[PDB]
C-alpha cells in the first residue's frame, strides 16, 4: 500500500461516487436549456450545488495524497483535476448570488425580446427574428436596427450583472491561487509534470500574440476585399480607408463573415459552392442533415450515432410551446447519455454545423471509457477542433457533389476554387481577430486593467485597431455589448476558438497524409478513409489522459500550436486576393466613424 | 410436470447482484428449447452443452442464480472473466457448464431520479471462489492505518449503488442475468427434458 496505491484505490471511489451525482446534474442542465423556467432554475441550481458539495469534499481528500510520491502519469493527472477547490470556495450567499447572476443572463440572452417600432407588438427574439435580419438583410438601417436594439435593450440588462459576475469569478479564481477568472481559464493549457512538454499559463498569451501576427496579413486583404465589395453593397455608408461598420458583418456581432458571401463572391456565373439553396429544393429537412452526417462519420470507421442521441437530442426548435436555448451545444452527459441541443434550419452553415458538433460527440464517446477526471478533450482547444477538421472535408466541393448538392457534371476550375476559399476564408479567417480581441478585452477586465467606466470604450478601441470593425452608433457605459453574445453571457471561454482554428488544419494535414490525398490542403476530403478514421479515433480516445503538447506531437509531429498549415492552405487565395486589391486601399485607419 | 422457471425468470424483483439468490430446481420436466424461445434474451450462451442438447439430459439437480448488472458488465459472466463482478461478486468456474442468460431490464429496473436499491461490491481484499457469495458490510482498509468500522480516510464502505436512470446508455442500464448450473450426482436424475 503505497502513496500511489491509495491515491489509485481513492480514484476508485470517487469514480463510482461521481458518476451519478454527475449525471443528475447534467439532466437538470438538460431541463433548462431546453425548458427555460424558473422550476427549472431551482432544479439546475440544486443539482449543481450537490455536485460542487461533492467535488469539494473530495478535492481536500485527494489533496492529502502528495503528488511528489506518485510516477504512474495517469494517476498523477487525476489528482491534478482536483488539487483546487472549485465553486464552492465561495460563501453560500455570494454562492447563491453567483448562480442567480449566472441563471439571468442566460435566460435574458436565449430568452430576451426586441418589438418592432411600427408594430409595438410584433416581437423578435434574437433566435430566430434577429438572427435572420443580421444573415440575410441588405439594408443598411434593418440592420443597424437590431443590432441597435439588441445591444440596447438587453445588452443594458446584462451591463450590472456582468460586472458583479467579474467580481465574484474573480474572487473564485483568487481562491483557487490562480491571479483572475482570465488566468483560471488559461489553465486549460497548462501543463506540468512531463519534461520536454511542459506549458505555462503564460506561453499561452505569447503564443497567442505572435502566431496572430503571421496572420494579419492575409486579414488585412481579406479586410480590404470585402470592404471594397461592401462599398457597391451600401452605397454612402461604406468609407474606402475606415473599418467596417459592424452591423454590416453577416451576423449580429460579424464573429463570422460567411453571411458576406453572396456579396463578395469572387466568381458568380459558376455553380453555386453555396449549397443552401440545393438542398431547399431537395426538401432537405434537419434529419436529413444529421443522418448525413453520421453516414459521413461511418464512412471514415467511426460509429452510429446511439439510439438514446436520437431519441433525446433536440434537434429542430421545439415550437412556443417550451422556452429553449437554440444555441448548437454538443452534450456528454455521462453514463453513454449523448445529445445535441440545435435549433436546425435548412442551410449550408447548419449542414456544417451538424457535422461539427456531431464531431465533438464523436470525441466524447470515444474517451468515454476513460477514467471519469480524464474524460476530455486534450484541452478546450482540441475539443473544439475535431468537429471543424470534418467540416473542412464535408465542405469541399468534391464531397458536396457524391452527396447529390451539386450537378453530377460540376466541372472544378481555377475559379470555383477561388470561389471556395474565399468563402472558407470569410468564416476561418474572418473570426480570427473576432476571436483574439474579445478574449484579450475579458483577459484585460479580469486583471483589472480597464476602470469600468471605460469598459466600452477599451472594447471598441479594440475593435477599430485589431479587427478593422466600428461601432455604427456611440456606446456609453451602460451598454456591455461583449455580453450580447452567447459565449461572453453564458460564461464559456473564448480563446478555444482561436487555437482551435490552428489545431484544425495541423490535423487536416496529418488526416490527408493517412488518407493518401493527392494534391492541396485544401481539394482533400477524408470520406471512405478508415486509415483517416483510426488515425483520429486514436488521439480521439486518449481524453485528457496525455498531455496537450505530446497528443498533438504524436498525431502532426509538432509539440506546439501552429499557424503555417493555415497560412497554406489559405495561399493560393492569399495571392489572389493581393493582386485583386492592387487598386484598392489595404488596411484601415481607426479615425473614421459611420456616425459624426 | 414442468420446472418453475417462470418463478425465476419473471420474478417481479431481482437480487442485487453482491446478495445473488439461487433457486434448487428438481424433480420435474424443463424444456430448454421453448425457453432459448420463450422471450428475446440479449444473451443466451452455454458452455458444457447446447440446449437441444439438453432436452436428452438429465440431472440430478439445476441450480438458478439470478441478480441484477450493468450492460457493460454481462460479459464478466462468463468463465475466465476478470473485473468487478467476476471479481468480488460473482464468480463462474473455469470449468463451467451451464447457460448464462441475460436480458434489459431497463423498464422494470430503471426510475426518473434513478433506482439506488441494486448493489455491487466495489473492494475486497482478494477474489471470490467460484459461487461463493459474500454478503460482508466491514469497512475496506485501504492501507495499515485500521478503519475500526467507519468510514474515513483510506477506509470505504464496501458495497455501491448501481444508479439507473432510464436515459442511461445501453452499457449503463440493468440487466437481468439467470445463470443455470447443472449437478449430476451418484443419485437419481429428477430433472430431464422431454
Ligand atoms: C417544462 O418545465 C415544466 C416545469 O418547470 C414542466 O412541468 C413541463 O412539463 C416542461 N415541458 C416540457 C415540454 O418538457
Ligand atoms: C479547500 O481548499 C483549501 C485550500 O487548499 C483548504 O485549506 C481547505 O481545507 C479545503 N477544504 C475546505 C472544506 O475548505
Ligand atoms: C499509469 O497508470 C495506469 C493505471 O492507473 C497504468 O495502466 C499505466 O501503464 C501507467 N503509466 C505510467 C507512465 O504511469
Ligand atoms: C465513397 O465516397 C463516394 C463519394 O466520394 C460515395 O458515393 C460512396 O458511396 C462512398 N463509398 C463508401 C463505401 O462509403
Ligand atoms: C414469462 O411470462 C410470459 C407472459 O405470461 C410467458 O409467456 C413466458 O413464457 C414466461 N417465461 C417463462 C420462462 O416462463
Amino acid at each position: 500500500w503505497t502513496i500511489e496505491e491509495q491515491a489509485k484505490t481513492f480514484l476508485d471511489k470517487f469514480n463510482h461516487e461521481a458518476e451519478d451525482l454527475f449525471y443528475q446534474s447534467s439532466l437538470a442542465s438538460w431541463n433548462y436549456n431546453t425548458n427555460i423556467t424558473e422550476e427549472n432554475v431551482q432544479n439546475m441550481n440544486n443539482a449543481g450545488d450537490k455536485w460542487s458539495a461533492f467535488l469539494k469534499e473530495q478535492s481536500t481528500l485527494a489533496q492529502m495524497y502528495p503528488l511528489q510520491e506518485i510516477q504512474n502519469l495517469t494517476v498523477k493527472l487525476q489528482l491534478q483535476a482536483l488539487q483546487q477547490n472549485g465553486s464552492s470556495v465561495l460563501s453560500e450567499d455570494k454562492s447563491k448570488r453567483l448562480n442567480t447572476i449566472l441563471n439571468t443572463m442566460s435566460t435574458i440572452y436565449s430568452t430576451g425580446k426586441v418589438c418592432n417600432p411600427d408594430n409595438p407588438q410584433e416581437c423578435l427574439l434574437l433566435e430566430p427574428g434577429l438572427n435572420e435580419i443580421m444573415a440575410n438583410s441588405l439594408d443598411y438601417n434593418e440592420r443597424l436596427w437590431a443590432w441597435e436594439s439588441w445591444r440596447s435593450e438587453v445588452g443594458k440588462q446584462l451591463r450590472p450583472l456582468y460586472e458583479e459576475y467579474v467580481v465574484l469569478k474573480n474572487e473564485m479564481a483568487r481562491a483557487n491561487h490562480y491571479e483572475d477568472y482570465g488566468d483560471y481559464w488559461r489553465g486549460d493549457y497548462e501543463v506540468n509534470g512531463v519534461d520536454g512538454y511542459d506549458y505555462s499559463r503564460g506561453q499561452l498569451i505569447e503564443d497567442v500574440e505572435h502566431t496572430f501576427e503571421e496572420i494579419k496579413p492575409l486579414y488585412e486583404h481579406l479586410h480590404a476585399y470585402v470592404r471594397a465589395k461592401l462599398m457597391n453593397a451600401y452605397p454612402s455608408y461604406i468609407s474606402p480607408i475606415g473599418c467596417l461598420p459592424a452591423h454590416l458583418l453577416g451576423d449580429m456581432w460579424g464573429r463570422f463573415w460567411t453571411n458576406l458571401y453572396s456579396l463578395t463572391v469572387p466568381f458568380g456565373q459558376k455553380p453555386n459552392i453555396d449549397v443552401t439553396d440545393a438542398m431547399v429544393d431537395q426538401a432537405w429537412d434537419a434529419q436529413r442533415i444529421f443522418k448525413e452526417a453520421e453516414k459521413f462519420f461511418v464512412s471514415v470507421g467511426l460509429p452510429n450515432m446511439t439510439q438514446g442521441f436520437w431519441e433525446y437530442s433536440m434537434l429542430t426548435d421545439p415550437g412556443n410551446v417550451q422556452k429553449a436555448v437554440c444555441h448548437p451545444t454538443a452534450w456528454d452527459l455521462g453514463k453513454g447519455d449523448f445529445r445535441i441541443l440545435m435549433c436546425t434550419k435548412v442551410t449550408m452553415d447548419d449542414f456544417l454545423t451538424a457535422h461539427h458538433e456531431m464531431g465533438h460527440i464523436q470525441y466524447d464517446m470515444a474517451y468515454a471509457a476513460q477514467p471519469f477526471l480524464l474524460r476530455n478533450g486534450a484541452n478546450e482547444g482540441f475539443h473544439e477542433a475535431v468537429g471543424e477538421i470534418m467540416s473542412l472535408s464535408a465542405a469541399t466541393p468534391k464531397h458536396l457533389k457524391s452527396i447529390g448538392l451539386l450537378s453530377p457534371d460540376f466541372q472544378e476550375d481555377n475559379e470555383t476554387e477561388i470561389n471556395f476559399l474565399l468563402k472558407q476564408a470569410l468564416t476561418i479567417v474572418g473570426t480570427l481577430p473576432f476571436t483574439y480581441m474579445l478574449e484579450k478585452w475579458r483577459w484585460m477586465v479580469f486583471k483589472g486593467e480597464i476602470p469600468k467606466d471605460q469598459w466600452m470604450k477599451k472594447w471598441w478601441e479594440m475593435k477599430r485597431e485589431i479587427v478593422g470593425v466600428v461601432e455604427p452608433v456611440p456606446h456609453d457605459e451602460t451598454y456591455c455589448d461583449p455580453a450580447s453574445l452567447f459565449h461572453v453571457s453564458n460564461d464559456y471561454s473564448f480563446i478555444r476558438y482561436y487555437t482551435r482554428t490552428l489545431y484544425q488544419f495541423q490535423f487536416q494535414e496529418a488526416l490527408c497524409q493517412a488518407a493518401k490525398h493527392e494534391g492541396p490542403l485544401h481539394k482533400c476530403d477524408i470520406s471512405n478513409s478508415t486509415e483517416a478514421g483510426q488515425k483520429l479515433f486514436n488521439m480521439l480516445r486518449l481524453g485528457k489522459s496525455e498531455p496537450w503538447t505530446l497528443a498533438l506531437e504524436n498525431v502532426v509531429g509538432a509539440k506546439n500550436m501552429n499557424v503555417r498549415p493555415l497560412l497554406n492552405y489559405f495561399e493560393p487565395l492569399f495571392t489572389w486576393l493581393k493582386d485583386q486589391n492592387k487598386n484598392s486601399f489595404v488596411g484601415w485607419s481607426t479615425d473614421w466613424s459611420p456616425y459624426a | 410436470n414442468l420446472c418453475p422457471f417462470g418463478e425465476v425468470f419473471n420474478a417481479t424483483r431481482f437480487a442485487s447482484v453482491y446478495a445473488w439468490n439461487r433457486k434448487r430446481i428438481s424433480n420435474c420436466v424443463a424444456d430448454y428449447s421453448v425457453l432459448y424461445n420463450s422471450a428475446s434474451f440479449s444473451t443466451f450462451k452455454c458452455y458444457g452443452v447446447s440446449p437441444t442438447k439438453l432436452n436428452d439430459l438429465c440431472f440430478t439437480n439445476v441450480y438458478a442464480d439470478s441478480f441484477v448488472i450493468r450492460g457493460d458488465e454481462v460479459r464478466q459472466i462468463a468463465p475466465g472473466q476478470t473485473g468487478k463482478i467476476a471479481d468480488y461478486n460473482y464468480k463462474l468456474p473455469d470449468d463451467f457448464t451451464g447457460c448464462v442468460i441475460a436480458w434489459n431490464s431497463n423498464n422494470l429496473d430503471s426510475k426518473v431520479g434513478g433506482n439506488y436499491n441494486y448493489l455491487y461490491r466495489l473492494f475486497r481484499k482478494s477474489n471470490l471462489k467460484p459461487f461463493e457469495r459474500d454478503i460482508s458490510t466491514e469497512i475496506y482498509q485501504a492501507g495499515s492505518t485500521p478503519c475500526n468500522g467507519v468510514e474515513g480516510f483510506n477506509c470505504y464502505f464496501p458495497l455501491q449503488s448501481y444508479g439507473f436512470q432510464p436515459t442511461n446508455g445501453v452499457g449503463y442500464q440493468p440487466y437481468r442475468v439467470v445463470v443455470l448450473s447443472f449437478e449430476l450426482l451418484h443419485a437419481p436424475a429428477t430433472v430431464c427434458g422431454p
